[PDB]
């Protein structure tokens, strides 16, 4: 056990030594990719069963 | 004290108290008050487009083509069938060595097909071969475990899950494990390539995921959060940020840059565990599979359920969305595959 | 008066009470495919509906034509008493059919997922389906029973279409169950023996419970009105009318009671309980 | 079109049916029990490797053997949560890792995923289990001394010219399984003990029954009767 100790330890210290950003920010990105193709989702707004291979 | 071993282990938690505190640094806010002003999606009714039969037993995988067309389907009576979803016709018939089959990936140049179970063989069929019948091409030996989950970077390089609690990079013509990433303790049962195959991540039974860098080789992100196994996740179409779903009845939303959960997708009336996991195209709408023969649309920036997906006749087990974003593919333990728009 | 209206309602709570529990399992089938998807699912199906047909048809007639006392649709009630014969006797015939079901499922397990095919279930629905409209509408159409509406039919036709109806089901539905019986108590027996070596009559009195529920509720309900039925236009000691009628509707109150002792399984309770909630 | 439909639905009818009936049994079990010696035994006797399928009196079965090699074989065993039984081997002479198999078999009987699967014990090697009875070199009682005290069912049914010793010590293992079966109870599931050699040829007879057996105690419990 003591192998998986010292790598225990050394994978949590380069994990720990990450810089994180607010999740505000985080947020404000997954709405800016959301509503930057909002209107381009089928399965959220249907389109038209003109255009869908499987309804015409 | 003095053994260095409970200094590592005191060292350890002291760790895990720093990450908690480098967390709740950038845990200034929380996503239900970032989304309280935007508007739910309304009412979305998918309806059951096409239904794929020929398989006799339970399907387990299914992956859609690039063209948003094709798709391969895995059953447990030991075949790969090959479907044109607009058509409802079967291209291809593969049967396979091993019915136990678990996963099964497609090459994004519609060339080559996967799978593989409890072989711990991944076995990979070029489609685009000039004579007669598609039959193996090369074959990937060398886990101790049964291979979950498998996905093509190219023609020539798939990274594949397996129950020896590691998961590695491929030269599949070589055969060699050209990278090896180990560190977690229980079965690593999905992976998910980034958008871009730089990252992937994998979640495993130690109630874990990682995040894992392709060409280092090393972890660099442990998210925990889940009391029990993680079963299923998958990334963000924007690429820094994923979902997983476990067996504790609960889904949950990790992001990469922020190291920390940013959201949990529960309900007190769902029970039962979580096998698939998929984003819609802009990845506002997070799908995801139940054992009660249902699906469950949650409105992946809000948490609030948007819609159910009640049209199979057994568990489903598999899901997945086209990369176009034009349908959705439900396989179940009914032995039939639906198309959902 | 008190007792004529009394009468009427408790027998519009009889019949509603029919309509609800049979027309609940037949959307409880049609709109869970997953029940429908077993095969001995549509012999329950084939009793609630005929069930169904016994109360739209054939009871709120007869309880007005008791109330008012006399038959105001008038040239119609000959119809009525042929759907009177036919639908309290696919009733019957469906019951034994279930029990045998059960019995192929017990007696040889392995034969049964082999032979019992949606085929061979639709042949056994059609054979009572066709044995009831047979038997019941051909004499009447054809006025072979006869010698306010009379219902007395005739000594031949009573005693033909009685054992035909009930004797040969009830024959068999006694034998089937008595046969489950001893299955039963070999295997509880034999794990007694494997628990009682372990560690070193309860699970006996469930089964005992359960078929005698099953059986007796039965017998007990139609029985008798068919031991009347068949001495009655013999002996034309002696009965009235009233007490006739009584015993019909004992024989129409199984038809009230099929859904609850048939159609109770946790799945179909969960499926009751998700529709009305 | 329709004459293509019609031969496409009624051979899918009858596959689907088919698959629908062949009868999966898991067979799990420590290793050096002779487990792949008896799926080899059956590959060859009826019809070793990890799969094998036999048909017995047109009865279809499908065995088969994990060679995952781990302790919680959750995903590698809740993705076979269908099989008809388990056929659970024990390797009776190896005198100490019988309490390993004991722990793995309490653990199998009360799992989460296996709640509703019943099990078929096979003691397998009881003629090296005799040989080292008759040695009378290493016994029982030195792992557990509960053997000591233990006595002869008056049930048993021993086999023309079987030593009281070899009956005491088979049907000890026996109990010390059924100890285990008969705690959880419950009635979903039960354990079916045999003593098995690698040898014996009525192996599949043995699986029929049990199979047959299983079928009739679930169609009981569904409709309540037992
Ligand atoms: N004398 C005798 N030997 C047996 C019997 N059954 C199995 N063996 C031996 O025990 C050994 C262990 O069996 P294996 O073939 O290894 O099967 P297993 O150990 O249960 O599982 P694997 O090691 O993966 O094959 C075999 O090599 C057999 O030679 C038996 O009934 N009698
Ligand atoms: N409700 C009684 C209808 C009926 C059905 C069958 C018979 O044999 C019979 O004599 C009478």
């Amino acid at each position: 056990s003591i192998a998986q100790a010292r790598k225990l330890v050394e994978q949590l210290k380069m994990e720990a030594n990450i810089d994180r950003i607010k999740v505000s920010k985080a947020a404000a990105d997954l709405m800016a990719y959301c509503e930057a193709h909002a209107k381009e989702d089928p399965l959220l707004t249907p389109v038209p069963a003109s255009e869908n291979p499987f309804r015409e | 004290s003095g053994s260095e071993l409970d200094q590592l282990r005191q060292e350890a938690e002291q760790l895990k108290n720093q990450i908690r505190d480098a967390r709740k640094a950038c845990a200034d806010a929380t996503l239900s008050q970032i989304t309280n002003n935007i508007d739910p999606v309304g009412r979305i009714q998918m309806r059951t487009r096409r239904t794929l039969r020929g398989h006799l037993a339970k399907i387990y995988a299914m992956h859609w083509g690039t063209d948003s067309r094709l798709l391969v389907s895995a059953s447990q009576d030991g075949k790969l069938i090959i479907w044109d979803s607009y058509t409802t016709n079967k291209v291809h018939a593969i049967p396979l060595r091993s019915s136990w089959v678990m996963t099964c990936a497609y090459a994004p140049s519609g060339n080559y097909v996967a799978c593989g179970g409890l072989d711990n063989i991944c076995s990979i069929y070029n489609l685009k071969t000039r004579e007669g019948n598609v039959r193996v091409s090369r074959e990937l030996a060398g886990h101790t475990g049964y291979l979950s989950c498998c996905r093509f970077l190219d023609d020539n390089q798939i990274v594949t899950s397996s129950g020896d609690t590691t998961c590695a990079l491929w030269d599949i013509e070589t055969g060699q494990q050209t990278t090896t990433f180990t560190g977690h303790t229980g079965d690593v049962m999905s992976l998910s390539l980034a958008p871009d195959t730089r990252l992937f991540v994998s979640g495993a039974c130690d109630a874990s995921a990682k995040l894992w860098d392709v060409r280092e080789g090393m972890c660099r992100q442990t998210f925990t959060g889940h009391e029990s196994d993680i079963n299923a996740i998958c990334f963000f179409p924007n690429g820094n940020a994923f979902a997983t779903g476990s067996d504790d009845a609960t889904c949950r939303l990790f992001d990469l840059r922020a190291d920390q959960e940013l959201m949990t997708y529960s309900h007190d009336n769902i029970i039962c565990g979580i096998t698939s996991v998929s984003f819609s195209k802009s990845g506002r709408l997070l799908l995801a599979g139940y054992d009660d023969f249902n699906c469950n649309v949650w409105d992946a920036l809000k948490a609030d359920r948007a819609g159910v997906l009640a049209g199979h006749d057994n568990r489903v087990s598999c899901l997945g969305v086209t990369d176009d974003g034009m349908a959705v593919a439900t396989g179940s333990w009914d032995s039939f595959l639906k198309i959902w728009n | 008066f008190s007792v004529r209206i009394l009468t009427a309602c408790f027998l519009s709570l009889l019949i509603l009470s029919t309509l609800l529990g049979n027309t609940l399992v037949c959307a409880a089938v049609i709109r869970f495919r997953h029940l429908r998807s077993k095969v001995t699912n549509f012999f329950v199906i084939s009793l609630a509906v005929s069930d169904l047909l016994v109360a739209v048809l054939v009871m709120p007639w007869k309880a007005v034509a008791e109330i008012a006392g006399f038959w105001p649709f008038g040239s119609f009630c000959n119809i009525w008493v042929a759907f009177d014969i036919m639908c309290s006797t696919a009733s019957i015939l469906n019951l034994c059919v279930i029990s045998v079901d059960r019995y192929w499922a017990i007696s040889s397990p392995f034969r049964y997922e082999r032979k019992m095919t949606p085929k061979a279930a639709f042949i056994l629905i059609s054979v009572a389906w066709t044995l009831s409209v047979l038997i019941s509408f051909i004499p009447v159409q054809l006025s072979w029973h006869k010698a306010n509406c009379d219902s007395s039919l005739s000594r031949t036709y009573a005693i033909s279409s009685s054992v035909i109806s009930f004797y040969i089901p009830v024959a068999i539905m006694i034998v089937t169950y008595t046969r489950i019986y001893r299955i039963a108590q070999k295997q509880i027996r034999r794990i007694a023996a494997l628990e009682r070596a372990a560690v070193h009559f309860k699970r006996e009195t469930k089964v005992l419970k359960t078929l005698s529920v099953i059986m007796g509720v039965f017998v007990c309900c139609w029985l008798p009105f068919f031991i009347l039925n068949c001495i009655l236009p013999f002996c034309g000691f002696c009965i009235d009318s009233n007490t006739f009628d009584v015993f019909v509707w004992f024989g129409w109150a199984n038809s009230s009671l099929n859904p609850i002792i048939y159609a109770f399984n946790a799945d179909f309770r969960k499926a009751f309980s998700t529709l009305l909630g | 079109q329709r004459e293509a439909n019609k031969k496409i639905e009624k051979q899918l009818q009858k596959d689907k049916q088919v698959y629908r009936a062949t009868h999966r049994l898991l067979l799990l079990g420590a290793d050096n029990s002779g487990k792949s010696t008896i799926v080899k035994q059956m590959r060859i006797l009826h019809g070793g490797i990890f799969e094998t399928k036999f048909q017995v009196d047109k009865v279809n079965f499908h065995m088969f053997d994990v060679g995952g090699q781990r302790d919680e074989r959750r995903k590698w065993i809740q993705c076979f949560n269908d099989v008809t039984a388990i056929i659970f081997v024990v390797d009776s002479s190896d005198y100490n890792r019988l309490q390993e198999a004991l722990n793995l078999f309490k653990s199998i009987w009360n799992n989460r995923w296996l709640r509703t699967i019943s099990v078929i014990l096979f003691l397998n090697k009881q003629d090296l289990l005799a040989e080292k009875v008759l040695a009378g070199k290493s016994k029982i009682e030195d792992y557990f001394p509960e053997f000591a005290r233990y006595t002869t069912p008056e049930d048993a049914t021993p086999e023309p010219g079987e030593d009281p010793r070899v009956t005491r010590a088979k049907y000890f293992i026996r109990d010390e399984f059924l100890r285990i079966s008969t705690a959880s109870g419950d009635g979903r599931h039960y354990c079916y003990p045999h003593f098995t050699c690698a040898v014996d040829t009525e192996n599949a007879r043995r699986i029929f029954n049990d199979c047959r057996d299983i079928i009739q105690r679930m169609h009981l419990r569904q409709y309540e009767l037992l």
